[PDB]
């Protein structure tokens, strides 16, 4: 038993790969957040991806249309992210 | 700065900007730092302090008394975000 | 990861002012776990 | 067909005077409100 | 159980036609809820 | 319903708006499909 335990120390020490089951979870979440963060950049058909720009750029009557494009899109992205999390969370809770 | 509008805290930075580079960006594709049009000085922009607010209360049947939680913020800022200085003394008690 | 790693860097900075990371930049915050890592060890030690 | 192009740069711009001119029959801007134009700063402005 | 037709279009022919343009979004949704509906009964039979 | 006809019949300025509608729908549909897909797969996994 004693020698057996030491072997684990080596295997874990030797390769990180043993840890993939944990690593992917961290990786997946990181990826989800990154994707979620990156979405901010997408124009979504709006003239620009920056809210402060649009505000500085257009008067309200016109601006409302452009901002609306971002909101419907961005929210939809956020909606996408949440659904993924719920499903993913279920998997983890299943594991839990 | 040059039309780039936003809110944050401007601090002197230790980024090694090249003489040609106007400003930098974060992973987010958001402005990480800028150099003043007036002075060739490098400034990192960190968005001003904010965080979630949660109310820790016992049952209302039990009592009215409450305790407020400011998520992920140093206690120093509570007077800052609030602009406690402006408020009446009744409000100020809560600040600190 | 790009963003997550960037977030960790945020925790690192003492010098920076008005640095509330929870904000990352756009409202995305990370809540801490209720059972701290130290605590988790005690359970496992007890479990052990 | 021949349309002339002029390059304008390295200055400060007062566009409001242009907007506050009765003289222009059509003043339509796609992207900027004619007002608040004073707030923008650009690398190159081309006039045709 | 939820019919899309009323929930969305409720007694509006002008509305409903516009719904058809949407395709199968409804028939699928109604199908799922029905599928869900039967499921609980299946659950109860399995348990008790 | 056909991409080519929009391109054929309508000028791009007009077409862009039209295709955009078509895009959101299918993308929405695939989104519904994948989301629907994920759940069933989970059902399968538990079974597996």
């Amino acid at each position: 038993f004693n020698s057996a335990i030491g072997k684990i120390q080596d295997s874990l020490s030797s390769t990180a790969s043993a840890l993939g089951k944990l690593q992917d979870v961290v990786n997946q979440n990181a990826q989800a957040l990154n994707t979620l963060v990156k979405q901010l950049s997408s124009n979504f058909g709006a003239i620009s991806s920056v809210l402060n720009d649009i505000l500085s750029r257009l008067d309200p009557p016109e601006a409302e249309v452009q901002i609306d494009r971002l909101i419907t899109g961005r929210l939809q992205s956020l909606q996408t992210y949440v659904t993924q999390q719920l499903i993913r969370a279920a998997e983890i809770r299943a594991s839990a | 700065f040059n039309g780039l509008t936003g809110t944050g805290v401007l601090t002197e930075s230790n980024k090694k900007f090249l003489p040609f580079q106007q400003f930098g960006r974060d992973i987010a594709d958001t402005t990480d730092a800028v150099r003043d049009p007036q002075t060739l000085e490098i400034l990192d922009i960190t968005p001003c302090s904010f965080g979630g607010v949660s109310v820790i209360t016992p049952g209302t049947n039990t009592s009215n008394q409450v305790a407020v939680l400011y998520q992920g913020v140093n206690c120093t800022e509570v007077p800052v975000a609030i602009h406690a200085d402006q408020l009446t003394p009744t409000w100020r008690v809560y600040s600190t | 990861a790009g963003f997550i790693k960037q977030y960790g860097d945020c925790l690192g900075d003492i010098a920076a002012r008005d640095l509330i990371c929870a904000q990352k930049f756009n409202g995305l915050t990370v809540l801490p776990p209720l059972l701290t890592d130290e605590m988790i060890a005690q359970y496992t030690s007890a479990l052990l | 067909y021949a349309w002339n192009r002029k390059r304008i740069s390295n200055c400060v711009a007062d566009y409001s005077v242009l907007y506050n001119s009765a003289s222009f029959s059509t003043f339509k801007c796609y992207g900027v409100s004619p007002t608040k134009l004073n707030d923008l700063c650009f690398t190159n402005v081309y006039a045709d | 159980s939820v019919d899309c037709t009323m929930y969305i279009c409720g007694d509006s022919t002008e509305c409903s036609n516009l719904l058809l343009q949407y395709g199968s979004f409804c028939t699928q949704l109604n199908r799922a809820l029905t599928g869900i509906a039967v499921e609980q009964d299946k659950n109860t039979q399995e348990v008790f």
